[PDB]
């Protein structure tokens, strides 16, 4: 059996940011080369483990997490950064030891209109606990008026839609993330590498 | 230790022209250089790494390259909050070292100081000392003369220049003359004046005050 | 939101000891993904880099050749904070010490690089003279189209004093001249702003002076006297 990272990563739709999608890599042999020998990355940063050191090493658990983010953001897809998307759409721990491998996709994911099918979340009222998918639509209050539905005064909807297109600059072209968490617990060692 | 040569040390032009910065190496560090704007009061904030890779919220006329020896900084149309002095550091070997820097002043079309002339408080007076002070607000080029005229007198000495850096919104330049004198010499004399000489001024403009 | 902060004395007398403290909120310094380095710079002159330190002690202290028999660096996870130490401290070392952060990774080749310094704090200025510590005075430079005032910061040692109008709420045309060193052997800054002659009737003016090194926070009121 090989892992299915290609099921991740060469996938035909990703997931937003507010709504990330985890696949649990278990009970295979994973080839991490050809994500590091691959030149299609834009960005191929490894916290705490060597990218070459992982074919000889072994783990529980492999988790992927996927979504579609603008250029300029990426970099809040690491230890320690706080802006929007770190803040109120995916937050990675600061103690992280794991995998963050960006590409470009505005040749699948930019629409002539606009790809408003991709959302990420503006408001919320308490900054993202480490691996923390907020899915909800309530509406956000600001003020000493209670909402209680309705979209207004200090009232607004959480979630905004990005506005994906082709003609747009390279920091707002729409950038494919998966981040590779791995997990070492008293358990049967499954994803192990070649050796 | 590498030792980073920056060249040239001091660069002025216009807005919307372009500026090259170049950053020379002791050894040949792989792509390890880095670029710092360093604000006047401020902390060096990175703009580019590995060479070539912008940071977040680094305006796109900013750009670098380079590789081995040679590297270069440009900004493709530099507009007036870009000025700054701004540094390259290396991280091939350890220590980090930096270069000696580079201050990128703008150019501004010619603009006429306006003067201004406070007299001493009364509690300073109070305190044994007074201090006249003069002002010039807005001005392109730098080179102003400030003359303290005293009973008509023109007084040399006592004075003392403070001048602020080219502003980050309009290019333009302030002075001030700070003249200190004891409570019984202040007390002496009534006419105190400041006269202003300077490009974008025709004719030399004094504003005077009296006790 | 990461956030460093240099605090620690101004006045240390020649040939004493420099306990100067980074104090980092939003983050943790004993992760393994942040490196703590700290980078002086002389007045007028270019930056220098002390050391760093960075968790796996753990703690492998990482300093400057050039600084090694005297720099101590340390890190206490109980307040946050970075501590550096440096040793005989000669005249030389009159600077201003910044302290930054560096979120190491390791490249698809296999490369423990780093992307800068990501981070960096306002920065501590420390004057390393035996002169006692003075307060200023803060007087205020009344107006007389776009009228201007201002307050004048007299006889305060060592540097710096900071200058804000109306607790930060005046910022256009606010104009805060460096310090100019006396003849008495103090210092003297002039922080001025021109505004409206009619906001002289609209608005209030305080200049807010702040001088660490001696704890002297005054604010004065610019007034239009007659
Ligand atoms: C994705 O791209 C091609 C699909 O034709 C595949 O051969 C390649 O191995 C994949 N690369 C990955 C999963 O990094």
């Amino acid at each position: 059996n090989l892992c299915p990272f290609g099921e991740v990563f060469n996938a035909t739709r990703f997931a937003s940011v507010y709504a990330w999608n985890r696949k649990r890599i278990s009970n295979c042999v994973a080839d991490y080369s050809v994500l590091y020998n691959s030149a299609s990355f834009s960005t191929f940063k490894c916290y705490g483990v060597s990218p070459t050191k992982l074919n000889d090493l072994c783990f529980t658990n492999v988790y992927a997490d996927s979504f579609v983010i603008r250029g300029d953001e990426v970099r809040q897809i690491a230890p320690g950064q706080t802006g929007k998307i770190a803040d109120y759409n995916y937050k990675l721990p600061d103690d992280f030891t794991g995998c963050v491998i960006a590409w470009n996709s505005n040749n699948l994911d930019s629409k002539v209109g606009g790809n408003y099918n991709y959302l990420y979340r503006l408001f919320r009222k308490s900054n993202l606990k480490p691996f923390e998918r907020d899915i909800s639509t309530e509406i956000y209050q600001a003020g000493s008026t209670p909402c209680n539905g309705v979209e207004g005064f200090n009232c607004y909807f959480p979630l905004q839609s990005y506005g994906f297109q082709p003609t747009n600059g390279v920091g707002y072209q729409p950038y494919r993330v998966v981040v590779l968490s791995f997990e070492l617990l008293h358990a049967p060692a499954t994803v192990c590498g070649p050796k | 230790d590498i030792q980073m040569t920056q060249s040239p040390s001091t660069l002025s032009a216009s807005v919307g022209d372009s500026v090259s910065i170049t950053c020379r190496a002791s050894q040949s560090i792989s792509s390890w250089l880095a670029w710092y704007q360093q604000k006047p009061g401020t902390a060096p904030k990175l703009l580019i790494y590995k060479a070539s890779s912008l940071e977040s919220g680094v305006p796109s006329r900013f750009s670098g390259r380079g590789s081995g020896t040679e590297f270069t900084l440009t900004i493709s149309s530099l507009q007036p909050d870009d000025f700054a002095t701004y540094y390259c550091q290396q991280y091939n070997t350890y220590p980090w070292t930096f270069g000696q820097g580079t201050k990128v002043e703008i150019k501004r079309t010619v603009a006429a100081p306006s003067v201004f002339i406070f007299p001493p408080s009364d509690e300073q007076l109070k305190s044994g000392t007074a201090s006249v002070v003069c002002l010039l607000n807005n001005f392109y080029p730098r080179e102003a003369k400030v003359q303290w005229k005293v009973d008509n007198a023109l007084q040399s000495g006592n004075s003392q220049e403070s001048v602020t850096e080219q502003d980050s919104k309009d290019s333009t330049y302030s002075l001030s003359s700070t003249l200190t004198l004891s409570k019984a010499d202040y007390e002496k004399h009534k006419v105190y004046a400041c006269e202003v000489t300077h490009q974008g001024l025709s004719s030399p403009v004094t504003k005077s005050f009296n006790r | 939101q990461v956030q460093l902060q240099e605090s620690g004395p101004g006045l240390v007398k020649p040939s004493e000891t420099l306990s100067l403290t980074c104090t980092v909120s939003g983050g943790s310094v004993s992760s393994h993904n942040f490196h703590w380095s700290w980078i002086r710079q002389p007045p007028g002159k270019g930056l220098e880099l002390i050391g760093e330190i960075y968790y796996s002690k753990s703690r492998t202290t990482n300093y400057n050749p050039s600084l090694k028999s005297r720099v101590t660096m340390s890190v206490d996870t109980s307040k946050n904070q970075v501590s550096l130490k440096l040793g005989s401290v000669t005249a030389a070392d009159t600077a201003v010490y910044y302290c930054a952060r560096e979120l190491y990774y390791y490249d698809r080749s296999g490369y423990y690089v780093h992307d800068g310094f990501d981070i960096w704090g306002p920065g501590t200025t420390v004057t390393v003279s035996s002169a006692s510590t003075k307060g200023p005075s803060v007087f205020p430079l009344a107006p007389s189209g776009t009228a201007a005032l201002g307050c004048l910061v007299k006889d305060y040692f060592p540097e710096p004093v900071t200058v804000s109008w109306n607790s930060g709420a005046l910022t256009s045309g606010v104009h805060t001249f460096p310090a100019v060193l006396q003849s008495s052997g103090l210092y003297s800054l002039s922080s001025v702003v021109t505004v409206p002659s009619s906001s002289l009737g609209t608005q209030t003016y305080i200049c807010n002076v702040n001088h660490k090194p001696s704890n002297t926070k005054v604010d004065k009121r610019v007034e239009p006297k007659s």
